[PDB]
């Protein structure tokens, strides 16, 4: 539970958004690439390891489960890579609306914003910081902090 | 250019 | 203090590692750019508020205490912006320890990884993960979660 | 390139 993530990526303004999702409590991280290939990928789970204590992470397609880079990312960061079918099917709807409430932000900010990537940040921080009552961000605190003690 | 990223 | 952070700049590679330090936790996430300027500062902080619940920045020197777009992104994040002169004299030996430690890590994974920001986020990971027996990791999550209850 | 970040 605590250390389950999921990988999702969606295109904008013909570049590429790649989230990170704390299964749990709904958490994101995110980060705009211009496309997106093992290397992008293994990067961007480094950096989200050394933040957040990630067991398991869900790839987002069979080219990142299969990528020799984003295993090696994985192996070191100490992630278990496994597949993100939706076994549970309620999974496929829970990301594709939140991609839908991320691209409604993204765009409800992006005129306050020269780059896609501070509009696609803002959107991360209005999302992490939304009640409804606790917000995803006081949610994975909560939950990480129940599982240290 | 008045933007949060990049106030010239 | 749950909420405070303070900013640090070194350089390595001819390039600058900014980071962020949660005070009271040692917790750092850190990025490499090819020169500190206002923008690259403010874009930083606006990543690291949505992460984490900051409430104010001691900023690394005045230039960015002084620029307009660090203010507006502080602004739009809700940080308040502060210096970071060290009123405690032994803040100025905390950093630079931590500093060269961050450096001595670098140079220990460097030949692991094609981009210096690659064996950067390999440092913050082993120094987050560090136990000396709770690690910064630990401590950052146990420290707001707290607060939040 | 057997790095990490690019295993090529
Ligand atoms: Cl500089």
């Amino acid at each position: 539970s605590p250390g389950i993530w999921q990988l999702d990526c969606t295109h904008l303004e013909g570049k590429v958004i790649l989230v990170a999702v704390h299964v749990a409590s709904g958490y994101i991280e995110a980060e705009v690439i211009p496309a997106e290939t093992g290397q992008e990928t293994a990067y961007f789970l480094l950096k989200l390891a050394g933040r957040w204590p990630v067991k398991t992470v869900h790839t987002d397609n069979g080219s990142n489960f299969t990528s020799t880079t984003v295993k090696a990312a994985c192996w070191w960061a100490g992630i278990k890579q496994e597949d993100g079918i939706p076994y549970n099917p309620q999974s496929q709807g829970v990301i594709e609306s939140m991609n839908k409430e991320l691209k409604k932000i993204i765009g409800q900010v992006r005129d306050q914003a020269e780059h896609l990537k501070t509009a696609v940040q803002m959107a991360v921080f209005i999302h992490n910081h939304k009640r409804k009552g606790y917000s995803a961000g006081e949610r994975i605190v909560d939950i990480i902090a129940t599982d240290i003690q | 250019s008045l933007k949060i990223d990049n106030m010239d």
